[PDB]
């Protein structure tokens, strides 16, 4: 469960920046996979036609 | 110029050749799809630039 903090958090900006970096990384990977799949679909269409 | 056909056959050669041409043109469609997608992307880029 989410604990109740007894003190003030230190350098929270660093934690938030780390989280944002995580999200950016994941978005980059997802975009890469999207492009991969689109290229795959195009290849499959050409192959089925041939 | 005339492109007469079946003149002495009486078989329905004309529409048969037409149907051939149709099915043969079938092969060109995927290229059309690719072109359409890319053109839409370019127009979208233009809108974003605006």
């Amino acid at each position: 469960l989410a604990e109740a903090a007894a003190t003030t958090t230190e350098n929270p900006l660093q934690k938030i920046d780390a989280a944002l970096a995580q999200v950016d990384t994941l978005r980059s990977d997802l975009g890469a996979v999207q492009n991969r799949f689109n290229s795959a679909i195009t290849n499959l269409g050409n192959t089925v036609n041939n | 110029s005339i492109s007469s056909l079946g003149v002495g056959s009486n078989l329905p050669l004309d529409q048969l050749l037409t149907d051939l041409t149709k099915n043969e043109k079938g092969r060109l469609t995927p290229i059309t799809k690719q072109q359409s997608a890319n053109s839409a992307k370019l127009t979208a880029y233009g809108t974003l630039k605006s």
